[PDB]
């Protein structure tokens, strides 16, 4: 009885964007933007995670959640491929990007019940965004000399390990801090060669024990165990080390060369003949200065009879992917030949013994103070095997931030745990009120989004929004007699879990935010709320 | 049955904000006419924002809490009844976020509202001009704002000599440190109460000093005119009374009507001889009088005046100084005709009246309408009371604010720039009230045409630097200076629109819960 | 969510004993209980109490209020 207009295309449910769907769009990231308000933040909370493989994960990270949900709708889409523009570029502030963009929105919708419209609400943000990345630039305190000292690294590490585990904090700074040292050459006035490769800290981990007793070694360690009767090398310098593609036998062609038995005559033969032949190789490798001979295919049972007359390690690894890194550690290349080790080929080695690791036998692969290495082990201790692996997440997420500290301005730093973005709250009204025309509603309304970090922080914790929040604006406006602006850079959000009237300061516990974060998040943000507000509506077509 | 909790405040918003959405286009002289849908049929185009509402019929108590808030204003100003709605309704609309979504607490609000009023009313004083009140001159082109798009425009420099004698006769203008200021006190309703007479010329409207009565002289012919009146005021009738006994008069032979008779005619001689005593030329009885005490008193050479009300013998007294007597024989010597100028029978479109007017002002006048028929009268009446409501707020303090907008504007740019100094949990609702102020300048420019965006931008800017006397324009609707085109309207308007305000705000958030049922 | 249908024991009314009364006397005396929360000490807030006739008044005072509250189980 009653007919349908306005779908002309075909049997359809027609949206029109006169009902407010560029609201309801906002209203389906408020859905997701609640799920980001209890990640950021040490007092945050994790998710379950159930994969479709029906494995149960548990974490706080969010860029784990937007990568096990299947997203359709536009708006949300742009903020996990937003989250990806975080996640490549930087490892670490994924949640800062996902909770601005979409309180940018919230805020937006006060402009368009307003009646100002979508293209005057993005030109307001663009001139508000100009304004901001004016500031973070002045917002810079202090800026790292790039000495690359423990107790410099510690001051970059630890804000990183905040807000994934907490309570760790100290302890698993210890650990980190050691292993980037041992991986990051100091230098400076060079920007051509890229250094501190995310490959170069590797993390492994074992039950028992506890964070106490964990260790970290300057090289790489193999799970697998000196088959050869040779447990370790001696103490001599540089040993030398060869790696083999090639499995350890009687020589072979490269191309096929399978041995084929007929008669019983030609086994006694084959048995002698793979008695000379790998006596004659392996006497050369011996006599050339190679200790330790690295297998990437089998060993055979004569080859390791000879081999442990020679005094030499053998040392079987089957996994491609740890051959690559361990080529970064002593130069050596694999060879797919037998027989020929070029001493361009070989590698140089000070250490190769077998450790007792949590109960197991490891044969690890190290240095000391010299033939620098690019690869560095981290070897984790705990009783939960569960909440081990969370650690190891928590750690390779802090690598991952070790690497903002590069050439590309990542040394500046800006005051955290909130006090950035209440500094931006009091500029950017400054500059609402002073530029004229109708910029100045969404230009004002631009620095109260900036609001939801500080009151995220304070909702996770517990604390009382009505007290803290008031309390860190007043902070941050005082009267001063003169042009340099004094007392009070430090209120920040105030991390308690034993309360402190009123909040503290940032010099005290030394935590902040990096400039290339900071910097580069405003940027994605901004772009995915202009992107949400550029779709005034959507189109479809049937699969 | 019962809402509670947070449900409660959604319904003390939802109620006041459907109030006031209904006359929020109801404001300003080019406000857009409304359709109310009569259940018996019928339909009200009018645009008037009190006839409207009353017409309407509410449920929740707090839309009947806004409808008897603008009763009550109206006692005070005459015009500006849609301006407090719309301000009340919307510092509760402006405040439903905070009270919800941030999730503040109503008492911190409220406290929080009372320190914005009294910031307000000192944004309006410092706003506000000096005006003589003095000034005839000026006054008439004050009262004219409550005159014009009426059929008094014409006689608008009568209808202001009607309004401003008025006030003037009651007015006590008094100030000292010693027994404190009356503030300029002047009461409309009772002592300036107006008779409306027909017949006759707009401009026959006269502003009598005295009071008015309708009833006539008890006998046809009569002086008509007293020089020296001696007025006699007693409530006791005058006639034949009766005994303490069970006595009852019963005549049946026809030689004894005689004897009751002359007893009668005695009795009454009697009373009548106690008041020609003191040889008073006037006789006001508050009951009734006997024929026989009509005709005592006619040989005695004094007027009568039966049936009146004791509320104007207590006027009669205050033009006179004629003592109140309850019993005949307790007159007082007290009692004196003294400043009483004349008292006329006149009688103007075949009714009688009664005139004790005197030379002098006792606190009380009479207002004498004439027009060309009842509903012209009826409509100088109402139009009368907005004159004086208008020459009232003049008279009761001696400052001029600027309308269209410019003071509601110019307070909300105030009131943002003390909220930077008042950090703590009070000010976020404090800013809503700001926001609230700006509705009033909004409703103009919507009920306009013009893009309200662009304009509120332009004249909020507009206060931030040039002077705060600039407002929005009613018949165009571009921002222009309240110099040029005045609309000067006076600052008890918004005063008491502003504490109105805030009481109601505070009324309505401080209710949470809501119960029905005995 | 309710307690009736004994099925058994004919009467002229219905009849509620066990744990079901128990958990009706306090259903009832909460309900009426939280009226006068509100409005206890001097920081407490008023409330409008509405009768049958449409009619309403305004009372911070818990007196009046508990007075003019209307309770229906006879537990309150």
């Amino acid at each position: 009885q009653n007919p349908n207009a306005g779908l002309f295309k075909q049997g359809y449910n027609s949206y029109s964007n006169a009902d407010g769907q560029i609201i309801k769009s906002i209203a389906a990231i408020r859905e997701l933007h609640q799920m980001c308000l209890t990640s950021m933040g040490p007092c945050g909370r994790n998710k379950i995670i159930v994969n479709h493989l029906g494995k149960i994960i548990i974490t706080n990270d969010a860029a784990t959640m937007l990568r096990e949900l299947d997203i359709v709708h536009p708006a949300v889409k742009v903020l996990v491929m937003a989250t990806e523009q975080q996640k490549i570029d930087m490892g670490d502030g994924t949640n800062l990007v996902m909770i601005l963009a979409g309180e940018l929105l919230n805020v937006s919708e006060k402009l368009i019940s307003m009646g100002l419209s979508a293209v005057e609400i993005i030109q307001g943000y663009n001139m508000a965004r100009k304004f901001t990345l004016k500031e973070l630039d002045e917002m810079v305190v202090g800026e790292i000399t790039d000495k690359n000292d423990k107790n410099e690294l510690l001051k970059m590490i630890k804000p990183v390990i905040s807000s994934k585990k907490y309570g760790s904090e100290d302890i698993l700074s210890e650990l980190v801090s050691e292993a980037v040292s041992h991986v990051l050459p100091v230098a400076q006035q060079a920007g051509e060669i890229p250094y501190f490769n995310v490959d170069s800290i590797r993390v492994v981990k074992i039950m028992g024990g506890s964070l106490s007793n964990s260790t970290v070694i300057k090289g790489m360690v193999f799970n697998r165990e000196p088959e050869g009767h040779v447990k370790s090398l001696s103490e001599d310098k540089k040993h030398k080390v060869a790696v083999f593609t090639c499995p350890l036998d009687i020589a072979n062609t490269e191309t096929k060369g399978t041995v084929l038995l007929h008669n019983a005559q030609e086994m006694l033969d084959f048995s002698k003949g793979e008695e000379k032949q790998i006596d004659a190789m392996m006497k050369e490798i011996a006599d050339m200065g190679v200790e330790c001979i690295v297998a990437g295919a089998g060993v055979g049972e004569l080859a390791l009879h000879y081999l442990n007359r020679y005094g030499i390690l053998v040392l079987k690894v089957p996994s491609k992917f740890e051959l690559r890194r361990l080529c970064r550690v002593c130069g050596a290349t694999p060879l797919p030949r037998l027989g020929a080790p070029t001493p361009e080929e070989l590698g140089l080695v000070e250490t190769v013994k077998t450790m007792e690791i949590g109960g197991d036998r490891v044969t690890v692969f190290k240095q000391e103070q010299g033939e620098i290495s690019r690869t560095s082990t981290i070897i984790l201790r705990g009783a939960t095997q569960n909440n081990l692996d969370d650690i190891e997440r928590a750690i390779d997420d802090g690598v991952a931030a070790v690497k903002g500290l590069m050439k590309p301005s990542g040394g500046k730093l800006l005051p955290g745990a909130g006090a950035t973005e209440i500094e931006l709250i009091s500029r950017i009204t400054k500059y609402g009120e002073r530029t004229p025309g109708l910029l100045q509603l969404a230009i004002k309304q631009f620095a109260v989004a900036f609001e939801v970090v500080p009151r995220t922080l304070a909702e996770t914790a517990g604390l009382d929004v009505n007290e803290v929040l008031p309390n860190l604006y007043a902070a941050h406006n005082v009267t001063e007699p003169g042009a340099v602006k004094t007392d009070h850079l430090y209120k920040g959000v105030d991390i308690d879990g034993e309360s402190d009237e009123g909040v503290k300061d940032i010099r005290e516990e030394n935590i902040y935010d990096m400039l290339a974060t900071k910097k580069f998040a405003i940027n994605v943000a901004t772009e995915a709320a202009t992107t949400v507000l550029s779709i005034d509506q959507i189109i479809m077509a049937k699969k | 049955e019962r809402t509670t909790g947070r449900q409660a405040q959604i319904s003390n918003i939802t109620a006041a904000k459907a109030v006031a959405d209904v006359i929020r286009t109801c404001l300003g002289p080019k406000a857009m006419l409304k359709m109310l849908l009569d259940p018996m049929g019928g339909l009200v185009l009018t645009n008037d924002g009190h006839a409207i509402l009353r017409e309407i019929d509410v449920a929740h108590p707090a839309a009947k809490s806004m409808l008897e808030l603008s009763r009550t204003q109206d006692e005070e100003v005459g015009d500006g009844t849609t301006t407090v709605i719309i301000l009340a309704g919307e510092i509760l609309a402006q405040c439903a976020p905070y009270l919800i979504e941030k999730n503040i607490h109503p008492v911190i609000i409220i406290q929080a509202l009372k320190k914005a009023l009294t910031d307000a009313l000192e944004v309006i004083k410092q706003v506000s001009k000096p005006v003589d009140v003095e000034n005839d001159a000026a006054m008439k082109k004050l009262i004219q704002a409550s005159i014009g798009t009426k059929y008094v425009i014409h006689w608008s420099e009568k209808m202001c000599e009607l309004a401003l004698d008025a006030v003037k006769t009651v007015r006590k203008d008094l100030g000292q440190t010693v027994e404190g200021e009356p503030n300029f006190e002047i009461d409309i309703k009772r002592y300036v109460r107006v008779e409306k007479i027909p017949g006759g010329d707009v401009l026959d409207s006269r502003v009598l000093k005295g009071v008015l009565l309708n009833k006539d002289v008890v006998h046809p012919k009569m002086s008509r005119h007293i020089e020296n009146p001696r007025v006699v005021l007693l409530d006791c009738p005058l006639e034949y009374k009766k005994g303490e006994s069970q006595t009852n008069i019963e005549i049946e032979k026809e030689e004894d009507w005689n004897r009751i008779l002359q007893i009668e005619e005695e009795q009454v001689q009697l009373m009548c001889e106690q008041i020609l005593a003191v040889r008073p030329t006037l006789v006001i009885t508050e009951k009734g009088v006997s024929d026989l005490a009509q005709h005592y008193l006619l040989k005695g050479g004094c007027s009568v005046l039966r049936r009146v009300k004791k509320s104007d013998n207590n006027r009669i007294a205050r033009v006179t100084g004629a003592t109140i007597v309850n019993r005949v024989e307790d007159l007082k010597e007290s009692d004196v005709g003294t400043n009483c100028g004349l008292f006329k029978v006149e009688m103007i479109g075949d009714e009688y009246f009664s005139f004790l007017d005197n030379c002098k002002e006792p606190k009380a006048c009479t207002i004498m309408l004439r027009g060309g028929s009842k509903d012209i009268l009826n409509e100088i009446d109402r139009n009368l009371q907005d004159a004086m409501a208008v020459a009232r707020n003049v008279m009761l303090s001696p400052s001029l604010s600027p309308g269209g907008g410019a003071t509601e504007m110019a307070v909300s740019v105030k009131l943002a720039e003390k909220a930077k100094q008042l950090e703590g949990i009070q000010q976020w609702p404090y800013q809503a009230v700001a926001d609230a102020m700006e509705c009033i300048p909004r409703t103009l420019i919507q009920n306009a045409g013009g893009d309200p965006i662009r304009l509120l931008s332009q004249l909020r800017a507009k206060h931030a630097q040039g002077n705060f006397t600039t407002g929005i324009d009613g018949d165009k609707g571009k921002i222009v200076d309240m110099v040029s085109y005045g609309i000067w309207e006076p600052e008890v308007i918004k005063q008491q629109s502003v504490k109105t305000a805030i009481e109601s705000a505070c009324l309505l958030l401080r209710v949470d819960d809501i119960v029905s049922g005995v | 969510f309710n307690n009736s249908r004994s099925d058994t024991l004919f009467l002229g009314g219905e009849k509620i004993s066990g744990d079901d009364i128990r958990n009706q006397n306090v259903l009832a005396t909460m309900a009426v209980a939280n009226v006068v929360k509100s409005s206890l000490g001097p920081v407490g807030l008023d409330k409008m109490l509405v009768d049958d006739i449409g009619d309403f008044t305004v009372t911070n005072d818990g007196a009046t209020i508990l007075s003019l509250l209307d309770v229906q189980h006879p537990a309150g």
